[PDB]
């Protein structure tokens, strides 16, 4: 149910 | 949190969300105690019965949040872990004694209106506030019931510390001095408890002497959620403060 | 240090909706 986070934190 | 209420904006600015990288999910609650240290339950990171053994690169810390699932652009901060420190006498094999861990952030987080550290009690704080009847506050993004589902925003509930004999007599688990329990009794009519996903979050109290919020407990364990005659058990933060200080001082 | 003092509550001398419940229990 989670919105994507800036896929840089990843 | 069962039978809680939506938290107000900036109501718990030390609240931290332990978030799993892949798959993306909430792992537990936690709390910000300085600009580079986060406090949570050891069992959020290490629990051999359920094959949990998270390392630094499995997780992220999300600070400043309110909504459970949104990316709260401009409000939350998301940080990487440099290092995880579990209490060396954490007892996962029997009763979760010493259920406490520390996470050092790779970079200092900036404080803001939504991000701010909670205080850790000293002996007198503990002495004066950790009394049966005195209420603490538990917050988290956990389940709304044992079995609606998950909240949309951070939940809050105030629960009274319970007499140690009553805590004892409510369970078959061996209770230690590193734990305390809280929750209303059946006769008190009021309800509330932590639930699945709330683990590792803070049980705080506001000192009536200096008007500051102190984290007295860490959501540790309970038998079900909000069951009559059962109580939530919390790690006694003051009793493990020497370990906390040692880790931070050395590292 | 400044620990336990909320920017949107204590720092502005505003009270959250249930903090009094806590205070009232500290006898
Ligand atoms: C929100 C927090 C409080 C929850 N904490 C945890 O669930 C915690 C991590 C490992 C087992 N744990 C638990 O809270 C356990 N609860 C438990 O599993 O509750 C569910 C249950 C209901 C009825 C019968 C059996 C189980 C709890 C316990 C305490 C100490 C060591 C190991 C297990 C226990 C089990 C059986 C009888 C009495 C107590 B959450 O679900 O992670």
């Amino acid at each position: 149910d989670f919105e994507e986070i800036p896929e840089e934190y990843l | 949190i069962v039978e809680g209420s939506d938290a107000e904006i900036g109501m718990s600015p030390w609240q931290v969300m332990l978030f799993r990288k892949s798959p993306q999910e909430l792992l537990c609650g936690a709390s910000l105690i300085s600009d580079r240290w986060v406090l949570t339950a050891a069992h959020c990171l290490l629990y051999p019965p359920w094959d949990k053994n998270f390392t630094e690169n499995d997780l992220l810390v999300r600070i400043g949040k309110h909504s459970r699932t949104r990316y709260e652009r401009n409000i939350e901060k998301i940080s990487m872990l440099e290092k995880i420190y579990i209490h060396p006498r954490y007892n996962w094999r029997e009763n979760l004694d010493r259920d406490i861990a520390l996470m050092k952030l790779k970079k200092p987080v900036a404080f803001s209106d939504y991000i701010h550290p909670v205080c850790l009690p000293d002996r007198e704080t503990a002495a004066s506030l950790l009394q049966a009847g005195y209420k603490g506050r538990v917050t988290g993004w956990g389940n709304l019931k044992e079995t609606k589902g998950q909240p949309s925003v951070l939940q809050v509930v105030n629960l009274p510390i319970v007499e140690r004999p009553v805590c004892k007599d409510s369970t078959r688990i061996r209770i230690t001095d590193n734990m305390f329990c809280a929750g209303y009794k059946p006769d008190e009519g009021k309800r509330g408890d932590a639930c699945e996903g709330d683990s590792g979050g803070p049980f705080v109290m506001k000192s009536p002497f200096n008007n500051r919020w102190y984290q007295m407990g860490i959501v540790s364990w309970g038998e079900g959620c909000d069951r009559d005659g059962k109580y939530g058990f919390y790690t006694h933060v003051f009793r493990l403060k020497k370990w906390i200080q040692k880790v931070i001082d050395q590292f | 240090a400044d620990c336990g003092l909320r920017p949107l509550f204590e720092k502005k001398s505003l009270e959250d909706k249930t903090e009094r419940e806590l205070l009232e229990s500290y006898i």
